[PDB]
Formats: structure tokens, sequence, C-alpha cells
């Protein structure tokens, strides 16, 4: 019974928002925006007068590298990036609804590459912003419907 | 209850309308039984006397209103006789005498006790003032405690105490600390971290016995230094090493971000002397910097930076800015500007390696990265990126190399509501200056070249499709996706056998990984790929459209050999072409409170899975959870992935199947039991061990935990060392918004910590 998606990623009431964070020029804020772009969103300034308009408000993202196994002398084998953002979806009339992303990726360290392993982690954590990023946006249906059952 | 609305049970109040706003123009009610004087100057109020304005409430036996000299403006002093009680929206104050001046807000009562109303805290002295427009409360032989009416658990008492509201901190002369009635500790001069504002409760002495120090104990002080600073000094006993380790930890906030520095100093060691008899100095030390800010949304800061004396020290000492588990220390410094369009960053990384084999290790002094981005190129969007960095030894001997690297980017993006494609062309070149060759160059066949060029184009195809059907069959409302996904990638093959490695390592590849353009991090090792990724994805929402499950496969077809012209990398066979890389990934949300999640990444060229990880969870909330986890990692992977000596030492070589358990449960709302377990499968051994127990109350919290973990190796003995600690710690609560029971402090404090998988 398998059929394309005759919808869009992103809900109607959605596809004019604004986007607000205190790091609007860092990565996360660019990875969000992107995404929201890719799914053919408009974006405004929070300075906008066009109302009714909703706004996703980003918080501070959490990036922990965590000790994940260990070889037999205690040292660690597999570190393990966990990166938690939590944000907003305002729509002005109705009420604000708060949602979450949450990454897991590892990596096994090398003390004799640890140059190498520095770049690897920066690798990671600049393609886990795009996972949240995605994360962020897969949970906009959810919202939508929540505010149509209320 | 919780214990939070147990512990307002027994804060007081605060009835009556609050008032927004000052109080100063706002209407003076006045009830007694006798206005003596001339009113406006001179009023002497008597009996039953009750006064109110604003949120402030005056109530005394006599009470006496006067204005005064100095002709300037207007000078008002306010005088309470006899059983003076004063009331507002912040405390309650009792005492036989009070005086006020309302023009400065200063205020005398003597005698007096006060209580916190809204919060926890109350004490009493002979003298109680406010200074400074309430900035300053001023307490003349006074006491304070967390602790409710009736409670007598513990105070502190000074001949003088002074707290500042804006600061947070009291200042504490002649201090004594009381448990019940008797004093335990006397200091002269004491700074406690004490505000609303505050998220920790001032610290108290603590102990704990361990394998490796015997027994140690801790003095916290702390000091504020100046506005936006401040410090906490810790002569820290360790007997075993016959010595003080002096622990100083400062803390700032500046226009450019927030920052803590550690400074952690043995100055001799006997442990250390004995272990190394002919060495200059026992001397242990470590230097930590971590900084982090952004300024003006532009300007971007960040200090990583921790140097030790010596490769022993994070088996030797407590695990805060370092673990025992840690192979090396990071050194990093960054600036970087950044806007929406573009972005530069100059940083240096460097790195100090612990385990002597080589303790050699390549340094970027420094990195510069550089991004430009412009979207709206007819239906493409383009991109630039550009590195310059030099590469630095820390031995003398080794390659130094300077490298610039460009890489141009187009692409064009397509999309449907079921549908995605994106094309992508883009040009790699880097150029090398290699020197300091010689010494590399007598001991290689294949020679490093002073001057490299590589240049070569890539060209990259993704799509995407989404399918969807309902499932009634499953639960009503339940729909699932279907979502397909395939790229095909080319890049040219080019021998880069004359190029050190400097920054390249092999990337592990999960279901996302697959998808990856690069084999390696780093730019010295670009891997020629003519091969098409294909995987899907599946995923069901519920009724309420949340997602509650997705899985996830898929593979690397290679038409060719991936190549760099050195390759280096033991492999158990020599298969080449086919699909050689396979990943699988998985997330079920059961429950509110359930959930599960795997990975498996396996490669045709091991024989074998490389790593593969899986983990269930039950949690019910932060005080109540049980996790079993399980990581895996192939001999045959670590013998890829690492170097040789891994590959034939036994504390490696095995590599890793890793079961764990952790739970915590709380018992009647003040009590908290914690543990965790670790266990090697390979080799019947324990990784890790530890548990815990907290009993939290309305004024203190006391925690005894105890942690068994692998700290090392004997290479005599062939086999691992383990430490073993144990302690206790008191903490005093009601001086800040803190009514946790510890659970999660106590989950994150072993060296494979707990985290939350849902
Ligand atoms: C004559 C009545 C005194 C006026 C009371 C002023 C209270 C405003 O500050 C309340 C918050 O500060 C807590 C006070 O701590 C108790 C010691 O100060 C009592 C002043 O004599
Ligand atoms: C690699 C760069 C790391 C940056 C080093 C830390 C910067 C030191 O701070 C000095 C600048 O701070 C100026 C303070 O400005 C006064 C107001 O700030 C205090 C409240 O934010
Ligand atoms: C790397 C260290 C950076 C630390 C930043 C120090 C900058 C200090 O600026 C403080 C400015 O704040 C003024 C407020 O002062 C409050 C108390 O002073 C009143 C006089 O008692
Ligand atoms: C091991 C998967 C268990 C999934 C149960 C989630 C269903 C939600 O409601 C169930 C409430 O009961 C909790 C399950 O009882 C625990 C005993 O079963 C767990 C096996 O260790
Ligand atoms: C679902 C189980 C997860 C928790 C397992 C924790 C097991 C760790 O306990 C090891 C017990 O070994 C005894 C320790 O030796 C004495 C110290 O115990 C005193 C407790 O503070
Ligand atoms: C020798 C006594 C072992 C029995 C102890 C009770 C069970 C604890 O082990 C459970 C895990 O079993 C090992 C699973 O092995 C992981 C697969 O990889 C190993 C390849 O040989
Ligand atoms: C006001 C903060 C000044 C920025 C500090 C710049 C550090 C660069 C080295
Ligand atoms: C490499 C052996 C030399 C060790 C001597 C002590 C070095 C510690 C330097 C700490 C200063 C770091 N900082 C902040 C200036 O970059
Ligand atoms: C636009 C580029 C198209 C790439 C699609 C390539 C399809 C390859 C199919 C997998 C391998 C086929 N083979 C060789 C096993 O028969
Ligand atoms: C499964 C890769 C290596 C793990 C070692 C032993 C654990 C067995 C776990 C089997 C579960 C596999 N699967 C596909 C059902 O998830
Ligand atoms: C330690 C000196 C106390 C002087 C009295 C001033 C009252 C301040 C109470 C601070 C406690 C803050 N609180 C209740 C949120 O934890």
């Amino acid at each position: 019974g398998w059929h394309l998606r005759d919808t869009t990623q992103v809900p109607s009431t959605m596809k004019v928002m604004i986007l607000d964070s205190g790091d609007p020029n860092g990565p996360l804020s660019r990875a969000v925006r992107n995404q929201l772009r890719l799914n053919g969103v408009e974006l405004l300034d929070k300075e906008t007068t066009r109302k009714d308009v909703p706004s996703l408000r980003l918080g501070k993202v959490s990036i922990a590298k965590d000790t994940a196994s260990v070889f037999r002398n205690g040292q660690t084998a597999e570190y393990q990036m966990i990166m938690t953002v939590n944000a907003t979806v305002l729509i002005p009339g109705r009420d604000i609804y708060p949602i979450s992303a949450k990454v897991f990726r590892s990596f096994f360290d090398n003390p004799q590459m640890a140059l190498a392993k520095d770049n690897e982690q920066d690798m990671i954590v600049k393609e886990m912003y795009d996972r949240a990023a995605e994360q962020l946006i897969r949970k906009l249906p959810s919202i939508r419907a929540a505010d149509i059952r209320s | 209850a919780d214990l939070a609305s147990q512990c307002m049970l027994g804060v007081p109040s605060y009835d009556r309308p609050l008032v927004q706003g000052d109080t100063n123009d706002l209407p003076v009610t006045i009830n007694a039984d006798h206005a003596k004087g001339d009113y406006p100057d001179d009023a002497v109020f008597t009996g039953s006397v009750d006064i109110m304005q604003g949120n402030s409430r005056l109530q005394a036996d006599e009470v006496q209103l006067h204005q005064k000299e100095a002709p300037g403006q207007p000078v008002r002093t306010v005088d309470a006789l006899g059983n003076v009680h004063y009331d507002d929206n912040q405390v309650i104050l009792k005492g036989p005498k009070g005086w006020a001046n309302l023009n400065t807000k200063d205020t005398n009562v003597w005698e007096g006790d006060y209580q916190m109303v809204g919060r926890q805290g109350r004490g009493k002295a002979d003298l109680m003032k406010q200074r400074g427009e309430n900035r300053y409360t001023i307490l003349d032989n006074g006491s304070f405690t967390s602790c409710l009416p009736g409670s007598d658990t513990w105070s502190v008492v000074g001949s003088e105490i002074i707290h500042d509201r804006e600061e947070q901190v009291a200042e504490i002369w002649n201090a004594r600390f009381k448990v019940g009635p008797v004093p335990i500790f006397y200091s002269p001069y004491l700074q406690l971290p004490v505000g609303d504002k505050r998220r920790s409760g001032f610290l108290i002495p603590n102990a704990k016995y361990t394998t490796t120090n015997y027994f140690e104990f801790y003095l916290p002080y702390y000091w504020n230094i100046a506005p936006n600073m401040d410090a906490t000094i810790t002569p820290h006993y360790m007997h075993r090493r016959g010595n003080i380790m002096w622990e100083n930890e400062f803390r700032y906030l500046s226009q450019a971000g927030a920052g803590l520095m550690e400074l952690d100093y043995l100055p001799s060691d006997k442990v250390y002397e004995d272990e190394h008899p002919n060495d200059d100095s026992s001397r242990r030390w470590l230097f930590y910097w971590n900084h982090s800010g952004v300024m003006d949304q532009v300007w971007r800061f960040n200090v990583d930076y921790t140097k030790v004396s010596d490769p022993s020290y994070f088996n030797d000492f407590d695990n805060k800015y370092g673990s025992s588990t840690d192979g090396y220390a990071t050194q990093k410094f960054s600036v970087g500007y950044a806007v929406q369009n573009f972005n530069a960053t100059v940083s240096t990384k460097q790195f100090q390696v612990f385990s002597e084999q080589n303790t050699s290790s390549y340094s970027a002094e420094p990195q510069l990265d550089v991004n430009y981005y412009q979207n709206d190129v007819g239906p493409f969007d383009t991109r630039i990126y550009g590195q310059a960095v030099h590469f630095v030894n820390t031995r003398d001997d080794m390659p130094e190399a300077t490298r610039v690297h460009l890489e141009p980017t187009i692409n064009l993006p397509l999309s449907n509501n079921w549908g995605s494609i994106n094309t992508e062309a883009k040009f790699l070149a880097t150029h090398y200056q290699q020197t300091n060759l010689d010494w590399y160059n007598s001991r290689n066949t294949t020679k490093l070249d002073e001057s490299v060029n590589r240049v070569m184009p890539q060209f990259k195809v993704d799509g995407k499709m989404v399918f969807e059907r309902d499932m009634e069959m499953l639960a009503p409302g339940y729909t699932q996706t279907l979502e397909p996904r395939a790229q095909y990638l080319y890049v040219p093959y080019r021998d880069q056998s004359d190029i050190y490695n400097y920054d390249s390592s092999l990337l592990q590849s999960d279901y996302s990984g697959l998808f990856r353009d690069r084999t390696y991090g780093g730019l010295d090792r670009i891997a020629s790929a003519n091969q098409v990724t294909t995987g899907v994805t599946s995923r069901i929402y519920d009724d309420a459209a949340v997602e509650r499950f997705n899985i996830s496969v898929g593979q690397i077809y290679y038409f060719t050999e991936s190549r760099t012209g050195d390759d280096n990398i033991t492999w158990e066979n020599d298969d080449k072409t086919g699909s050689l890389v396979w990943a699988g990934d998985t997330y079920w949300r059961i429950s509110e409170r359930w959930g599960l999640r795997g990975g498996i990444q396996y490669d045709t060229r091991l024989d074998n899975v490389a790593t593969s990880n899986s983990s269930i969870e039950y949690r019910r909330d932060e005080d109540r959870l049980v996790q079993l986890n399980y990581h895996y990692a192939s001999p045959e992977y670590i013998q890829a992935t690492l170097p040789k000596y891994y590959s034939t030492a036994e504390q490696y070589k095995n590599g890793i199947s890793q079961v764990g358990a952790v739970a915590s449960r709380p018992i009647a709302d003040r009590w908290s039991i914690v543990g965790a377990y670790y266990y090697d499968t390979n080799a019947n051994k324990q990784a890790d061990s530890m548990l815990g127990v907290q009993y939290s109350s309305c004024c203190y919290a006391i925690r005894v935990g105890y942690e068994r973990k692998l700290n090392g190796w004997d290479n005599d003995k062939q086999h691992a060392v383990y430490d073993n600690a144990i302690g206790f710690n008191i903490e005093l609560r009601g001086l800040s918004s803190n009514y946790g029971l510890g659970t999660q402090e106590m989950l994150r404090s072993n060296i494979l910590p707990y985290q939350n998988t849902l």
C-alpha cells in the first residue's frame, strides 16, 4: 500500500517562519537554516511585520565526549560524542511547543594519531549539527498535529 | 511528597498583596492607641502599633518618626522600642529594638533574629544591619543556618558576618561551624559562596580512602577575588605521597566569554620518588584552561588546554578535568570570525602523549580555515573552502610541513514532496612544502618529496525518495515510511605515498557514515572512489505523528579499489571490489519509559563485524532507571585501524566486548542508591564497578561512594592494575535551588559514565 509521500516534510502553516537564537552565526544555526531552506521554508527576521508567523527558537547546544569503552589497561578505546539541542516552536496565537534533538556518534581513539583524531572529531561534530537539524525538522508534524488536537 | 515540597512546608508564607514598582509614595496605614507630638516632624506613637506601606509591615510597642537637619533636600528616621516585628516579601525580623533611615534604607535591629520568606534560612545576632541600599547584610555576633525551624542540624556563627547581595558572598570573621550546639571547626576569616542566584551550597572539608593515596582529605577555601572572578584554594592531603597537593581553581566571566583555570601542584611525592630514584624532582602538577565564548555574535574564542608534569598524573590523581582513561592531553587555542556567508578561524593544536612507545606527536602551528558560501547563483549553490597549516613534530628528526588547500564546490539541489536529488562537482587542490626529510628518507624505501601538488576533481550525486503507508494493523493512526537513498561517487586515483600522513585517520562508517565522501579525516590522504552507496531507512510514526521507530541498513559497492598509493592497512583478506562495507542502525521508543538502540558496522575485508553497540533502557525519571549496554570491536578491526603493537599486545589485541549495567532507585523521597558494573567478556574481568548512596534533607546531604576501576597495566606480571576508592562527602543544602537526590551526578562519576539513551 506504499504511495509516494503527498505531503511536505514541513507543515503548511510552517512554510514561513522566524529563525531565532543567541548564536545566529554558529554552526547549529547554519545547519538548521540550511535544512529549513532545503525544505522550502522562507526565513524572516524577528523584526518582520508579517503577523501569524511561527518562530523557531534554538537553545544552546550541549556536546559531551565520554569514554564508551576501555582496553584492558583502563585506557579509552572508543569515545562517544553526544549532542543535545533544546528548541521551541511558538505558534503566535496558540502556544509554545518545546522540541529536542539528541545525536550519538562515536570514534576510536589513537594516541599516536592524536592530531588526526582531533580532525576526525571536528568532522564528526560538524556532521552532528546536520543530524540535529534534521531531527528538529522531523518533529514539526508532531507540533502541527498537537496544535490541531487542542 | 518530594523533598522540595517537604522543605517548603517550613518556609514561611508571604500572604498579602504583592506590590509592583517602588514603595515610595504608596499609602501608609498606621494603627495605634496613642499619637503624641507634632505629626510631620516628630511623632511618637504607642500601644498595639501596626504600620503598613507597600510590601512592608512594621509592628511594635512604640514607634517614633522624625525629620532633620543638613538642609539639602528635606532625614527621615524611624525608631521601634519594643516587641518589634518586621514583615515583607523577603524577610521576617524580630527583636526588642529597631531603627531605620527611610532615605538611605539603612537599618538596625538589636538582639534580633531573622528568617527568610519564600526561601530557606534564618539566624540571630546581637546587631543586624542593612547597609548600601540593601546590598549588605551585617550580623554583629551573628549566626546563620538553612535549617528549618525546630531543626538544629547545623549553623555557622561569627563575631562578624557580612553578606553581599550583588556578589553573592559572605565574609565571616571568627567563623565557627556547628553541628547541633557543638562547634567542630574554627577559622579566623572565611568567604562563602552564598546567594539566591547561587547554583551550589558552600563547600565543607571532606575525605576519602584510596588504593593510590591511602587516606586523603581536602580543605576547600572560597576566595571572591574581584567582580566576575573567583577562586577556590584546596589543600588536599594524600598520605601515601607524604605531602599536600595544592589545588587551585580560578573562574572568570569576560566579554570574550566564560573560562576556568586549574593549577594543582604537589611539591614532592614519595611514591613517584621511589618509582623514579634517579630523577631530578618528585613534584607532580597539572595546569588546565578552558574558555569558550562568542563576542558580538561574530568573534568566537576557544581554549581547551591541559598540561601535566608526567604521563602517570591521571592514574595517580583525581579525575575532574582529566581521566585515567585518557591516552593524551590536548592543548588547543582558536580564534575565529563568522558571519552568515563567511568564516575564518586560526588555531593551534598540540598534544602531550602519555604512553612511551613514541610520545612523538605532530602539532598544527598554526592552522587557518576559511569558508565562503553563496547560495543564489541560478539554481546552483556554491562554496569554497581553503586551509593553510604548518605541521611540526615534537621530535627534531621528523618531517616538517606547510600545506595549503583549495576546494571550490558547486551543487544543484532539487526537491519534491516525495523525492530529492543533489548533484555536486568539486575540485581538490593541495600544495605541500615538506622539509627536514633527510632522517626520514634514509630510513624508508618510499621517499617523501619536498614539493608536492595534488589536484583532482570530484563528482557526487545523491538521491532519496520517501514512500508512505498507513498501518492500521499495527495500531490506529500509525504511519510507516520507506526511504531509499542512493549515491554515486567518483574521485580519481592520485599516488600520495610521497606525502607524509600528518592529519589523516581512517573514519568509522555507520549508516550515515556510508554516504560520506571521505575515507579519512584531514587532507593528507584522499582515497580514490568509484562507488555506489545504497541504503534504506524505515520509520514508524504514531497517531500523534511522533516517530517511535526507525531502522536503517546500507552498503557501499566499490567498482574499483579505493587507493591512496600508500596503503598500510592490515586487512584479513584481499577483497577489493563489490559490497565491502555494510552498516545498520535501529531505534525503538517502546513506551514513555522504555527504549532500545543498536548499531552495527561490518566490513568484508575484516571477515568480521568491525564494531557494534546495543542498549536498552528503562527510565521513569531522573532518580529511577535501569540500563543495559554492550559494545563490541573485533580483533581484526583493532589490527586494521591501530598501530602494529596494539595487535601484538595483550591489553589491546582482543578488542572490545563489553557489557555494562547501570541502575538507580530512590527511597522515601530522601534516599538515592546507584550502581554500575562494566565487564569485559573476553577476559572475564571487571572493567569498572561503582556503588553510591546518598541521603538528602532540607539542610544537608551525605554521599558515600565506591569505585573499583582499571587503572593501568603491569608489564612484569602481565595483568591489569585496579584502583579502589571509597569516600564520604557532605554538602550543605537549602543554600540553593537544588532539591535533587544526587542520582545524575553519581551516575556521571565513574570512568564509563551514564548517558540517557531514552
Ligand atoms: C526597622 C525594620 C528593618 C527594615 C527591614 C529591611 C529588610 C529588607 O531586606 C530584606 C532582605 O535582606 C535580608 C535581611 O537579613 C536580615 C538582617 O537584616 C535586618 C536589618 O536590620
Ligand atoms: C584564544 C582566546 C581566549 C580568550 C582569552 C580570555 C579573554 C580574557 O578576558 C579579557 C577580556 O575581558 C574584558 C572584560 O570586559 C569587562 C566586562 O566583562 C565582564 C563581564 O562580562
Ligand atoms: C581572564 C579574566 C577576565 C576577568 C574579567 C575582569 C573584568 C572586571 O570587570 C568588573 C566590572 O564589573 C563592575 C561591577 O562591580 C561590582 C562591585 O563593585 C562595586 C565597588 O565595590
Ligand atoms: C523489555 C521490554 C519491555 C517493554 C515494556 C514496555 C511496555 C510499557 O508498559 C509496560 C509496563 O510494565 C513495564 C514492564 O515490566 C517490566 C518487566 O519486563 C521487563 C523485562 O526485563
Ligand atoms: C543492575 C546492576 C547494576 C549495579 C551493579 C553494581 C555492582 C557493584 O558492586 C560491587 C560490590 O563489590 C563490593 C564492594 O566492596 C565493598 C565496598 O562496598 C561498600 C559500598 O559503598
Ligand atoms: C567463564 C564464565 C562466563 C560466564 C559468566 C556469565 C555470563 C557473562 O558473560 C555474558 C556475555 O557472554 C559473552 C558474549 O561474547 C560476546 C561475543 O564476542 C565474543 C567472541 O568470542
Ligand atoms: C614541555 C615541558 C615544559 C613544562 C613546563 C611548564 C609548562 C606549562 C605552561 C603553562 C602555560 C600555558 N599557557 C597558558 C601560557 O599557554
Ligand atoms: C548516476 C550514476 C549511476 C550509479 C548507479 C550504479 C548502479 C550500480 C549497481 C550495483 C552494482 C551492479 N553490479 C556491478 C553488481 O552489477
Ligand atoms: C551483533 C554484533 C556483535 C555483537 C556480539 C554479540 C551480541 C549479539 C547481539 C545480537 C543482536 C543482533 N541483531 C541484529 C538482532 O540486532
Ligand atoms: C550566610 C550569611 C546569611 C546572611 C543572611 C542573608 C540571607 C541570604 C540567604 C542566602 C540563601 C539563598 N537561598 C535561600 C536561595 O539559598
